[PDB]
RNA sequence: UAUGCCGCCCGUCUUGAAACACGGACCAAGGAGUCUAACGUCUAUGCGAGUGUUUGGGUGUAAAACCCAUACGCGUAAUGAA
RNA sequence: AUUUUUGGUAAGCAGAACUGGCGAUGCGGGAUGAACCGAACGUAGAGUUAAGGUGCCGGAAUACACGCUCAUCAGACACCA
RNA sequence: GAGUAGGCAGGCGUGGAGGUCAGUGACGAAGCCUAGACCGUAAGGUCGGGUCGAACGGCCUCUAGUGCAGAUCUUGGUGGUA
């Protein structure tokens, strides 16, 4: 069980100018320019990161789920998530060949946590 | 261990006999107000009739709200509402009318509203928006348990004693007003009138002694 | 550790740290010491008085071996003796049996008369000694003997 | 240039005042001043020595040294954001007592005798002072008295 | 081509942190007093120790 | 104390700060009479009143 | 909303010790716990001298200890030095007593059990005497530190110039005598 | 993507930049408070009337680690031109 | 920038005094504007107001009430044109 | 609970270093591409799909030639004008 999560800022923040220059990443960056309509906050431009946007601490690191995410490498790894299963949701790492995918979901389905990954690799 | 017919049964018992001295306290101020109108009203009565007038005593309680944001205030009044503490716009303190406070009021005349708070509004304002220093932290009253640790050194056990000694200006008033956190009013109900604010309430404005206009303004704010 | 470094967290601020007025140029007050006379003077006269001018005479080829003489107090003098056997003399002593403190061994010149030695015969050998250090040697009841 | 004297700016202030030139009367040498006792600063420009700069004119502060023809004053000097301990030598006409310190030392007395007195009677002494308090409630009488009607005057030159 | 003085913000610089009374000991500055009341007052203060030294029995 | 209630409405907080809640209520204290038979007008008052 | 005071200050004090120190810790927490139950106030003077730093916890010598007992009425109390406990080689005589420090040398461990006394730590005191029971906190002095004399040098402070030699030619010319120029 | 409303181009010097003030066509990569001798403050650590092994010797699984004598620097006494 | 104020015919000129502001400041209003008015700002919901307005653009009375004004160059909101 | 210049604190990311997870990996490391997904106020992190083919990572610490849009910056490449 957990409150309904609510998310204060959804849509992520782009860098300003970042539209407009390929040079310019949508990574967010301050402007700390002397005249930047960004910086100064005008009514019309972006929105920047603001620690008000902070996330409710008890829907914090919490998926759509309500499992925290936990990457595990091998069965060792996932083997600790066992008294932990209304907690976490497992989730196998990217660089894992599917032999090895094939042990973790059978045994994850053994104790009963939950996995958003594979899908069996086909 | 029992201690649940003891402990809880003798602090139940304590809590009765308080509530009965409270009980008598509160039908004693009840009469206190009611006949001291009924004295003044008279007392108006028999001078008319006399063939003489009656010159009803100088208010001696005054309620002070600041109308006024906080830039552009000079030092000379800007420091005056710190000592009365209006930090903020829309904020309510009580002062006792001497000398040394009819002269700040003179001095802050462009930033606050005031006037004469009458029973009720009073009651209204320490029912609703009463609330207490303790060890600072503004803690909300809900119960005069909080006010009789607190301010029983001085003998006031209640909310209707503490509304006693601000309405009637006791012995104990700078402890009763001192102990009151700053009323955090909102902006009045129906507006303010007066399509501007910021003249004297006597050339169609707002600021300064509004005498009796008070009572009105503050429940509409409240 | 240059990761701790407010370098590292100046990256990102055009000025790093060191204003957009003043603009952090080469030498604007001039190379150490520069104008200590002119536009340092208030700085050099406070902190520093008596930095600038010359006092007193001057001396050629001092060695500064002649002018050895480290000092040693009485309320360090007693220190001087070794705690295997201090306890021995310091505890009755009493002439012939008066301990022999050679101060030049241990390192000192003079005897300064700073402290208060117990009531013990302490025969104390010194290159100099205070006229209060022979003092309170004799008091005790001990003796300076020059080398 | 600019002019920055000792007694610049001090034509009004070390004036002597109108009929009131001449000597110094003799009260003013025969006062006795004592270590803690608050005097004002006030410069007698016929008495040229020991004279206070125009700054200290006006002040008051309390005798430190007392010496032949002259006392030792300390006054509170602020200088940018902070005040300091400035010790002036003054001779005895540029100085004076304040009835400030001697209506206080009087009713330190006043106190002493009312709570002393107080203390074995019927006591209602409230030693504490209390400003002008609102007035309380009479009754105005209108027997040969009844009130005059007056009228706002039309406009009319001289 | 400059200018020359202004005492604007010059309050508001000294208030912000500052005006502050000098504290007030007691026992004050008993330098710049008299030579001679002073040269007798450590006789005085001198003869006063010896006489609660003596009192002290 | 998680929530200020309010006094002046919900009843409860009202009766339980000032127990005297009760009486005024009951006596109805809030619409007390309780006169005249005087009864006083004036004498000189209601001519400098008119003029 | 007028601020009369500056907004989010920290208190300015030191709630916890920069020292890392495992065992510090450890006496941090016995004195944190006794100092919120207990309700004697020796135990909040210890817990705030156990976050002091070394500037502010100078050696107490076995010397000051000696004097602080030759104290009419205070010859038989416990001695609480939250610091260093140092030895003093100028005194000879010393009493049987007990003196709860962090650390001692070994020359002042020497010293206070050779006269007879009990070198305690914190919690070995705090078992015997969790309210100070018969106690007397010391403090070495502070303003004796060699860079202290340079605080505040200025005209006429009489403060020690910062220089690092100490000779003529160095710092006594023009500012420091009436014959070149000025004094101070 | 449409629609209502809002939104001048950033960086810079500047009392004041959307500026008819300067740099910038575009992109990738490289690209600017470093190290050192000597020091001030503050803090941590050790030992504490002392302290500092490492210039050097002994030793070694070999530029490491481990051990160590006599000095020496600073401190333990200041003030004087002397 | 209001107020006191010097030089100057004067200035969006030069120089002072006290205070408040911009600089370093977004937001609501004066159409637009660094400085004027109102209010100073974490992220949202709800309620109420400030200055300013409520024919239409444009959220909001083509509201009510007593008068004045007819201009072949009407007048229309302080700083401010 | 505003904020330039500025200070301080808490973290994000990079090349290496010591230790550890008997970590991942030719049944596919790293790299790159992705109007797919999830976490984080953010710096960023994680996952799915593709291409690819030989290495790489988490955490506790050490260290620095450690983070780019501007310098008529450097080198190389590319344009609109066409």
């Amino acid at each position: 069980p957990h409150p309904k999560i609510v998310k204060k800022h959804t849509k992520k923040f782009k860098r300003h100018h970042s539209d407009r220059y390929h040079r310019v990443a949508e990574n967010w960056r301050k402007q700390k320019g002397i005249d930047s309509v960004v910086r100064r906050r005008f009514r019309g431009n972006i929105s920047q990161p603001k620690i008000g946007y902070g996330s409710n601490k008890k829907t914090k690191f919490l998926s759509p789920s309500g499992h925290k995410t936990f990457l595990v490498a091998n069965v060792k790894d996932l083997e600790t998530l066992t008294m932990h299963t209304k907690t976490y949701a497992a989730e196998i790492a990217h660089n894992i060949s599917a032999k090895n995918r094939v042990v973790i979901l059978a045994r994850a389905k053994a104790l009963g946590i939950k996995v958003t990954n594979p899908k069996g690799r086909l | 261990a029992e201690q649940v017919a003891a402990e809880r049964a003798a602090r139940k018992a304590a809590n009765k006999e308080k509530r009965a001295i409270i009980l008598e306290r509160n039908a004693a101020y009840q009469k206190e107000y009611e006949t001291a109108e009924r004295n003044i009203i008279q007392a108006k009565r028999d001078a008319k009739a006399a063939g003489s007038y009656y010159v009803e005593a100088q208010h001696k309680l005054v309620f002070v709200v600041r109308i006024k944001g906080i830039n552009k205030i000079p030092p000379k009044p800007r420091k005056v509402l710190q000592l009365l503490r209006l930090t903020r716009i829309n904020s309510g303190t009580f002062v006792k009318v001497t000398k040394a406070t009819l002269e700040l009021l003179k001095l802050i005349e462009p930033y606050v509203a005031y006037g004469y708070p009458s029973y009720s509004t009073i009651r209204q304002l320490v029912y609703k928006r009463g609330f207490g220093k303790i060890n600072k932290q503004r803690v909300p009253l809900s119960d005069n348990a909080i006010i009789e640790a607190n301010l029983g050194k001085y003998g006031i056990l209640s909310i209707d004693d503490l509304i006693h000694e601000i309405i009637t200006v006791g012995p104990h008033f700078k402890q009763a007003n001192n102990f009151l956190w700053p009323f955090k009013l909102s902006n009045p109900s129906g507006g303010w009138g007066v399509p501007r604010k910021f003249k004297h309430f006597i050339q169609g404005g707002s600021f300064g002694n509004r005498e009796e206009f008070i009572n009105k303004l503050v429940k509409s704010m409240n | 550790p240059s990761r701790f470094t407010k370098t590292r967290k100046h990256r990102g601020h055009v000025s790093a740290g060191k204003g957009r007025i003043g603009k952090h140029r080469k030498h604007p007050g001039g190379r150490g010491m520069a104008g200590g006379q002119h536009h340092h003077r208030i700085n050099m006269d406070k902190y520093h008085p008596g930095y600038f001018g010359k006092v007193g005479m001057r001396y050629f080829h001092k060695q500064q071996a002649h002018f050895w003489k480290p000092v040693l107090n009485l309320d360090k003098l007693w220190t001087l003796i070794p705690e295997d056997k201090r306890d021995q003399y310091l505890k009755s002593a009493s002439k012939e049996t008066a301990p022999v403190i050679d101060t030049l061994a241990a390192g000192y010149g003079k005897i300064l008369g700073k402290g208060r030695i117990p009531n013990v015969p302490v025969i104390v050998k010194a290159r100099f000694v205070s006229k209060l250090a022979e003092e309170k040697i004799r008091a005790a009841g001990g003796v300076v003997e020059l080398i | 240039g600019k002019s920055h004297g000792y007694r610049s700016r001090t034509r009004y202030m070390f004036q002597r005042d109108f009929r009131k030139h001449g000597a110094v009367h003799l009260s003013t040498y025969l006062k006795v001043y004592k270590v803690g006792d608050i005097v004002d600063i006030k410069a007698n420009g016929s008495i040229q020595k020991g004279m206070p700069h125009k700054f200290y004119q006006g002040k008051t502060g309390v005798v430190y040294n007392v010496t032949k023809s002259s006392v030792g004053v300390i006054i509170n000097k602020m200088v940018g954001n902070r005040y300091l301990e400035k010790r002036l030598n003054l001779r005895v006409e540029h100085i004076k007592h304040s009835k400030c310190r001697q209506e206080f030392l009087e009713r330190v007395k006043a106190n002493a005798a009312k709570r002393a007195e107080a203390k074995a009677q019927g006591v209602a002494v409230q030693l504490k002072r209390q400003p002008a308090q609102p007035r309380e409630s009479r009754i105005v009488s209108t027997e040969g008295n009844v009130p005059q009607t007056l009228a706002p005057v039309p406009y009319e030159t001289f | 081509k400059s200018k020359n003085h202004t005492a604007h913000n010059q309050t508001r610089k000294a208030h912000r942190n500052g005006i502050k009374k000098p504290k007030t000991y007691k026992y004050p500055s008993l330098k710049g007093v008299d030579p001679k009341f002073r040269r007798n007052h450590k006789h005085a203060l001198h003869g006063t120790a010896k006489a609660l030294a003596a009192a002290k029995k | 104390h998680v929530l200020k209630k309010n006094p002046l409405k919900n009843k409860q907080v009202l009766l339980r700060l000032n127990p005297y809640a009760k009486v005024f209520a009951a006596e109805k204290l809030g619409s007390k009479k309780a006169e005249k038979t005087g009864t006083k007008p004036a004498a000189v008052f209601t001519e400098t009143l008119k003029h | 909303i007028d601020h009369t005071s500056k907004q989010h200050k920290r208190s300015g004090h030191r709630t916890a010790p920069k020292s890392d120190n495992v065992y510090l810790k450890l006496l941090v927490k016995l004195y944190t716990f006794l100092a919120r139950r207990t309700d004697a106030p020796f135990n909040k003077v210890v817990l705030k001298a156990l976050f002091l730093s070394k500037i502010n916890r100078p050696p107490v010598s076995v010397s000051r200890i000696a004097r602080a007992l030759k104290q009419e009425g205070a010859a038989n109390k416990t001695v609480v030095v939250v610091g260093t406990v140092t030895d003093d080689a100028r005194i000879f005589e010393f009493p049987k007593t007990t003196v709860a420090a962090l650390r001692f040398t070994a020359g002042a461990r020497a010293k206070i059990v050779k006269a007879g006394g009990e070198c305690i730590t914190l919690d070995q005191l705090a078992v015997r005497a969790p309210k100070g029971q018969n106690t007397l906190i010391l403090r070495g002095p502070r303003n004796s530190r060699e860079a202290v004399r340079h605080f505040g040098m200025g005209p006429h402070k009489g403060k020690a110039p910062r220089i690092l030699s100490t000779g003529r030619k160095f710092e006594r010319a023009r500012g420091r005598r009436r014959s070149k120029g000025f004094k101070v």
